[PDB]
């Protein structure tokens, strides 16, 4: 019912800026203090700041490394918060959640954070966006020919995250598997997808991998046949 | 102004209990209300206490949070130990001018059933060897605990250039997944008679080879 | 001759007392109504200790004290006999055979403010409980460890006042409510706060 | 806001006992403690205020102590008339005012047989197409009584239903009402009305019958 | 000193009635008055004040629900009651306030008036003679009553000629039937040489449907 | 129900003294303060002080420190405001108000106003002695409509009052605010909008009197 | 102190419409502390307000008062025709303080001066002083520019203007302007004007006299 959405968030270099919003519904985000949360890859919650409600005087609050970089501000008519980020750092590498709690827990502009949205992630890295190659791992051309075979895609030496697979367009589910992505010492991602198939249906039956790398827009369909 | 002092990790059985800790740096610990959250990983976080002692609707009675001033430490005991609460644990309060998290605390159950990872290798393709490359693929999944080892053969040599792997991830299952990825020139794997991915788990081995073909 | 009862004084006093130092005006030689008191439309709280609300009207007091101070709504529980927690034990103790009435309305319009009204304070920390009518307005810093503090603050060396954080959102409990308690006095003295002679 | 408890609940007791009753007060009241009485279908009766201030007209067996959080309630020897439910309440805190849950003190009695009779139907309630047959167990001790209906001596179920008194407040007997209801037409298709009373009082079960028609 | 309760009855759920209370046998003006009701199980409860000052007090289970009045020029009490909710059903009594110094109690109390808050209709009873017979007779003396049959709600009174005989009288409580009417039996000892040479009438009255029965019990000769 | 009641107005030379009376009524008398305040002519509030009924506890702004002196009796209930060492710039109508500012028992800030106020009593400070005005006539000249009027000049101290032909014309007429001449002394000018088709066959007569004085004089207003 | 200013001075609004006052403190005031009042014209002022917000008793529902810190307002929802008044706000946060004040007055359609002048009568002249007079007759608005000229030399300091309040038929003012010199002054000239600017002249309209004719 309450529910927050962030926007925004991408591969940005270091010195650079970008802008956050975060849509909110389901409560009174005119009478709701709000703050921003940051979360480093495999690392703890970091509070990047806060805006008081309109009612409170609206003022702002921020943590250390944030203050005279960034800027939090709202638009109550659009019931949205942003964030302005300027003069960015590897250090701000982190997802970033919109937060807040209900109006029955309120003190000092403060509570529990009882609500956070999805959280977009920002990237800051004086790399650029490398598009992934495909490549089908085949089914191993042996087994028997009424059994099970496994076959795959590759998705190599990309960046940054994510990579998103399918197989044959939506329409194959069961047996697929997609696995974590390696970064390599490269800097680059390399990922592998797998599926589960009927060994007799390998002559008749068309296999393909969707991969879809927004950060680059690369999208291909690579079709996987036997040896 | 403050900052709040996690212990790192923290782990026991199931049907049992355990407490966390929040140590404040500076100032009294009840100066300002304490909240604890839960985050489950690919998941956003939850209150699971507030103001000290207060339990959001929803959340079961086997959390309970405290306040010691003697230590300046807020704490979060948690009892009856489910397979649920492998999380990740967060206190956070507050001064007027900001808001404070404590570093993090993470949970994990000491107590489920041991499984063999299902290994699964993939050879060079022939698109990736005209593009002048290679990588033999190795798909490690299933496994519990999720702590693996993965050593790679050439015929009987162990292979250790070329090798990127990755640290085990919990899959839907409550099992893990690990990645190894064994990067050739096209004549590597054409010099050797075969090449194996070995797969080390609980002291167990389990093994897959591929050869040119 | 027959002089009013200064009640409006305490009511409708522009400014109240922090709880630590609350403030108490003496009421003497004077008659009380006690009609300004029944019917209460603005008082969350009105509830008396020792006598009955109506039988103010047909009483006489030595000496009558109407103590004054601001606290959250969910510390107004705590201005009873027989009372625990951090207002009761630190910043202002009623007796166990208190005779009086405590009386309590929501401030939020008076006594919260843009940009946050810290100016009301409670005691955090005291050695001790308070005594009945006990009042404590010390600022020595508060030893909580085994190290003496020498008068300044830091680990387990902590300041024993806290201000309230008093913001308009702040939600209903959370909210400041204004207090007044009336201790009616009995003694060997001509009782000279009397009801209506009517 | 003081929640008030009573000690015992329920009480049974000879006629010349000391009945002593306690109340016991969540938070310290001082002497601001009054204690009731109330018997079957009456008004509570105020019997002592300032935890020991007995009230006018209150017979001086009656007497009440105690101070702070624990009050007490002693009738230096119980009669017949003090068959009741006695309430501790608290004046110290108001307007809300708190009452105990009450003690009940039944009397111990000496055992009593039943005085049994029984009664046909009215032609009234005949002509109304009803016949309820009543049976009295009239002025018995001890509460316990089991009583059967039968019909040309078959054994009846379901179509009786019972009321007892409560204690009375002279002889410290109970009463008891059973009535047997039937149709107009269940009531001809029979000759012999009979109620059975098992009671310990008595050396055997005590039948009263009519016969339908005789009176 | 006497109270007395009346405008006790049946009243749907959600719905409103008005509670009266006349005083008697003292100056009613100089005194704070109450109601005080009881449920069958569950206590004791407080439910509104009226002092002297035109002064109302009520706890958070009536606050807005109920409303106390006094009609000083009338020596009489009242409770308007709105919003009534099953858990309301009780005997409602009104009692007198007095106070020795500060120590303040309930010194009279009326006999209470009961209120039902339920989705049914009232009826009035139908009341026959339990008449006495030999089968009624033991030791100079006679059982005789008057079963008074399927009415609702509860209360029924007996009482038997106009209140002049109370000795040897047995009232039952009142049996809720599977038909959703309430029964009841009123009962009386009397000398078996008495039957004949003097009349018996039972006096039964229902409040909520305004049914007065003054029953006739004749003596059977058998 | 509730009244004060101030004392009539005062005409005072400077050095000298004026003690303003506030008769209060109709409210219990010791519970409530009572503030005085002034208002220069055409102009704003100046607040004075403030005493107690209760205590006789005061206050006075800084401007009136050691001239000004506030009074209670309780017997009459009237509040008093003495001033001394007078001049021009006293010249005001002063009022006294019941106070609900400041506490009469306890002397702290409340929340409420100067509620209840008096009639006002005028206070004029001057050296200038009792004079009648110098009246001259405002005199029309040579087209459908035409005024005419009377210069009512040198005169102390306020007020003169002025009709035209005994009170039987009113329509068209304008008496202006007096003017304090450097001299000490006040001038007014009254006029009247009049048909020009009847200038030189009505009669147009100013009818000034000086109740101070008791000077009258009906002066005629012809063309020259 | 804490200085309360009234913006506007002059406030010209039409009977029925909603007028809106402004007071405003050099420093935030306390919401407890503020009063308003109203001043009819020829009247002791009576309290419209108190706590920034509470008419007082006896003050119709039209009146209200607003704001809190640095700005509060008076609304009077409809000015009936009784409420052409001045208004004044009041603070006793720190010591007591009165506000400026504020005149309301009926916004009245442009109206111009019907111009008039008159010589110094010679029973004026015997006396030894001279006064010259200029009125400007039914005339909205109050704003006009009276110029006395003497055979062409402009006057000044030896002049006082005298206005009326706002005429109870067409709700318009009217305005005395007097020149006033030495009888010897006087007979050194010849020519005697009043130049009047007004919103209501399509051009400056000039009256003017010759000494002695
Ligand atoms: C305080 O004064 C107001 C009027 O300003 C009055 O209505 C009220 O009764 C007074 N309240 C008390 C409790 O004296």
């Amino acid at each position: 019912e309450v529910q927050l959405v962030e926007s925004g968030g991408g591969l940005v270099k270091p010195g650079g800026s970008l802008r956050l919003s975060c849509a909110a519904s389901g409560f009174t985000f005119s009478n709701a203090w709000m703050s921003w949360v940051r979360q480093a890859p495999g690392k703890g919650l970091e509070w990047v700041g806060r805006i008081k409600s309109k009612t409170d005087g609206g003022t702002t609050d921020y943590a250390a490394p944030v203050k005279g970089r960034f800027t939090i501000s709202r638009d109550d008519s659009k019931n949205t918060l942003y964030l302005q980020m300027n003069s960015l750092k590897t250090e701000d590498t982190a997802v970033y959640y919109c937060t807040t709690g209900s109006e029955t827990y309120y003190y000092d502009s403060s509570g529990p954070f009882d609500y956070w949205g999805q959280g977009t992630l920002v990237t800051v890295s004086s790399a650029s966006t490398k598009g992934p190659s495909v490549f089908p791992l085949a089914p191993s051309s042996k087994s028997t020919s009424g059994g099970t075979a496994a076959l795959g895609c590759l998705v190599k030496d990309y960046f940054p995250e994510p990579v998103t697979v399918s197989w044959n367009s939506g329409a194959l589910t069961s047996g697929v598997h997609t696995f974590p992505a390696v970064l390599q010492s490269s800097g680059l991602y390399s990922l592998s997808s797998v599926v589960t198939v009927p060994s007799s249906s390998l002559g008749t039956q068309t296999y393909i991998c969707n991969v879809n790398h927004k950060p680059s827009n690369t999208k291909v369909d690579k079709k996987v046949e036997p040896k | 102004n403050f900052m709040l002092t996690q212990p790192h990790s923290v782990s026991e059985s199931p049907g049992k209990t355990v407490t966390i800790s929040c140590t404040r740096s500076s100032g009294s610990i009840a100066s300002n209300y304490v909240q604890w959250y839960q985050q489950r990983p690919g998941s956003s976080p939850t209150t699971v206490i507030y103001e000290d002692n207060q339990r959001p609707s929803g959340v079961p009675d086997r959390f309970s949070g405290s306040i010691d001033s003697s230590s300046n430490s807020a704490s979060l005991t948690i009892s009856g130990l489910k397979t649920e609460d492998e999380a990740d644990y967060y206190c956070q309060s507050y001064d007027s001018s900001n808001q404070v998290f404590g570093g993090g605390t993470k949970l994990t159950v000491l107590g489920q059933p041991k499984a063999a990872p299902s290994v699964t290798l993939f050879p060079p393709s022939s698109e990736e060897l005209q593009a002048n490359k290679a990588t033999l693929v190795c798909l490690i999944s299933d496994f519990y605990p999720g702590a693996v080892t993965v050593a790679w053969k050439a015929d009987s040599s162990p292979v250790k250039a070329g090798v990127e792997t990755t640290t085990p991830s919990k899959q839907s299952n409550n099992k893990y997944a690990a990645s190894s990825y064994l990067s050739l020139t096209p004549e590597q794997w054409k010099s050797h008679r075969s090449y194996s991915c070995q797969v080390t788990h609980e002291g167990s081995t389990v093994e897959k080879t591929v050869a040119p073909t | 001759i027959t002089n009013l009862c200064p009640f409006g004084e305490v009511f409708n006093a522009t400014r109240f007392a922090s709880v630590y130092a609350w403030n108490r005006k003496r009421i003497s030689n004077c008659v009380a109504d006690y009609s300004v008191l029944y019917n209460s439309a603005s008082f969350s709280t009105f509830k008396c200790y020792g006598v009955s609300p109506t039988k103010l009207n047909d009483l006489c007091f030595t000496n009558v004290y109407a103590d004054s101070f601001v606290i959250r709504g969910d510390e107004v529980r705590q201005i009873a006999p027989g009372q625990t927690g951090k207002i009761a034990d630190y910043n202002y103790k009623l007796p166990d055979d208190f005779t009086g009435c405590v009386i309590a309305w929501n401030s939020n319009n008076l006594d919260s403010k843009v940009g946050g009204n810290y100016n009301y304070l409670y005691r955090l920390f005291r050695k001790s409980n308070l005594k009945p009518f006990e009042r404590d307005i010390s600022t020595e810093i508060y030893q909580a460890g085994s190290t003496p503090c020498n008068g300044v603050e830091g680990f387990n060396c902590y300041f024993p006042l806290q201000s309230y954080g008093f913001q308009p959102t702040n939600g209903v409990g959370y909210q400041p409510y204004r207090v007044v308690v009336l201790s009616f006095e009995l003694l060997h003295a001509p009782a000279t706060v009397c009801g209506p002679k009517k | 806001d003081i929640e008030m408890t009573q000690s015992p609940s329920s009480l049974s007791a000879a006629v010349g006992d000391r009945v002593t009753i306690t109340c016991r007060a969540s938070q310290s009241i001082g002497s601001y403690l009054n204690w009731y009485q109330q018997k079957p279908g009456k008004a509570p009766k105020l019997l002592i205020y300032a935890a020991s201030s007995l009230q006018s007209g209150v017979p001086s067996r009656f007497s009440g102590s105690g101070s702070g959080t624990d009050f007490t309630l002693t009738i230096s020897s119980l009669q017949p008339e003090d068959f009741a439910i006695y309430y501790c309440q608290q004046s110290y805190v108001s307007p809300t005012y708190t009452f105990g849950p009450g003690t009940k003190v039944d009397i111990k009695r000496t055992v009593a047989a039943p005085s049994v009779f029984i009664f046909p139907p009215s032609d009234e309630q005949l002509k109304s197409g009803t016949a309820s047959v009543v049976c009295l167990l009239n002025n018995f001790y001890p509460r316990e009584a089991k009583v059967q209906w039968k019909v040309d001596n078959a054994l009846q179920s379901g179509n009786s239903q019972e009321s007892v008194t409560e204690q009375d407040s002279k002889d410290s007997t109970y009463s008891l009402s059973s009535t047997l209801t039937l149709s107009k037409a269940d009531y001809e298709k029979h000759k012999v009305y009979a109620c059975e009373v098992t009671h310990q009082g008595l050396s055997s079960p005590v039948t009263k019958s009519f016969n339908r028609g005789e009176c």
